[PDB]
């Protein structure tokens, strides 16, 4: 779902694309909701943190 | 409770004393308190007014003033009270 305003959204549960039971695995719709960025000097305008 | 961990807030007052030893029978000070969340700011009011009943709450008109506003940002859907035991 999406977000209010000023939530902060600490939860780490595990995200579905489709429907399957998911118990802390990363399988087919049994992904993280977690996502990172690799920032390097080295990467584009777009790419750098602000 | 017997640990205190991962703390992202704490507030005390200033320490007061009031009746704690054990006492039953018709109560004397009736407390009221509204407890709302808007855009993640946890909004208390409440009015603290003497009594002298037992029985089911008072007839009469009595406003409730705002006391305290609290950025928690925290999704509640359930709550529970605590209890005194003698
Ligand atoms: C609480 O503190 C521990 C430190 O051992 C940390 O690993 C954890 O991510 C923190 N947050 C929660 C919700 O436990
Ligand atoms: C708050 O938690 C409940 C689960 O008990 C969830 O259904 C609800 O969508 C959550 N609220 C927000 C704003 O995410």
């Amino acid at each position: 779902s999406n977000l209010k305003p000023f939530e902060r959204d600490i939860s780490t549960e595990i995200y579905q694309a489709g429907s399957t039971p998911c118990n802390g695995v990363e399988g087919f719709n049994c992904y993280f909701p977690l996502q990172s960025y690799g920032f390097q000097p080295t990467n584009g305008v777009g790419y750098q943190p602000y | 409770y017997s640990s205190a961990n991962n703390c992202t807030f704490e507030y005390v007052s200033q320490p007061f004393l009031m009746d704690l030893e054990g006492k039953q029978g018709n109560f004397k000070n009736l407390r009221e308190f509204v407890f709302k969340n808007i855009d993640g700011y946890f909004k208390i009011y409440s009015k603290h007014t003497p009594i002298n009943l037992v029985r089911d709450l008072p007839q009469g008109f009595s406003a409730l003033e705002p006391l305290v506003d609290l950025p928690i940002g925290i999704n509640i859907t359930r709550f529970q009270t605590l209890l005194a035991l003698h």
